[PDB]
Parts: structure tokens; sequence; C-alpha cells
């Protein structure tokens, strides 16, 4: 139901 | 399944260059595109890859920055507001699908703040 935790890009 | 992505070129549409449209590509899109939170918004949401089986039950107007970029580049938009509407749709899609406080939502909120700062200086119509 969600996309989860995200890392940032550069 | 995912739907086909939104259309990005139509050779039968009339074409115009305007300061507003140029600014939307060269300042607004470019600034958001390069941001460290941009990557989840640079292409259509792939609900198959991301295992979001309910995504299109609520997201009936998908939008993303890859599509907006291509639309600008192909003179798909006539009125500046068409492009602004697409950015806004991208944000509001995120807020109706994803739980408040999820990382994607906090990323979209930061991008939307930046969008509003750049749109503030849009050229006049």
């Amino acid at each position: 139901s969600g996309k989860g935790k995200k890392k940032r890009g550069y | 399944m995912n739907p086909p992505p939104p259309e990005t070129s139509n050779p039968n549409k009339p074409k115009r260059q305007t300061n507003q449209l140029q600014y939307l590509l060269r300042v607004v899109l470019k600034t958001l595109w390069k941001h460290q939170f941009a990557w989840p918004f640079q292409q259509p949401v792939d609900a198959v890859k991301l295992n979001l089986p309910d995504y299109y039950k609520i997201i009936k107007t998908p939008m993303d920055m890859g599509t907006i970029k291509k639309r600008l580049e192909n003179n798909y938009y006539w009125n500046a507001q068409e492009c602004i509407q697409d950015f806004n749709t991208m944000f509001t899609n995120c807020y109706i699908y994803n739980k408040p406080g999820d990382d994607i939502v906090l990323m979209a909120e930061a991008l939307e703040k930046l969008f509003l700062q750049k749109i503030n200086e849009l050229p006049t119509e």
C-alpha cells in the first residue's frame, strides 16, 4: 500500500 | 497493468513559443528536475514494478515530470496553465495515494514548495 522509505539522489 | 503513459506529442496541435512556456522549461522544470528529491517523479509511477495494485483505483489522471518535460519540448502545451495544472496533478496524486508523512509525500512537499517559489516569478501572460 505504499512505496516505502526513499533515498535521496545526488 | 499500468496504463500507457500520457501523450507527449501531437503534430496536429498548433504550436507557439512564449516567454511563459520557455520559463516553465528552462527555470521551473529544470530546477525541480535537478533536485535531490526529483528521481521518484521523473517518470510515470510503475505500479507493477512497485507492487501498488490499487494505484489506478484512485489515480485516474497520472502525471510525472518526464511527461511534463516532453510536453514542453514538443510544444504540446499552448497555455501556461496547462503545464502548471500538470505539475499540480503530479503533487496531488501523490497526496491522495500515499499516507501522510511517507517519504514520497515529504519529497513531493519539498518539491511543491520549490515549484511555488519558481512559479512566483512566471512571466506575465
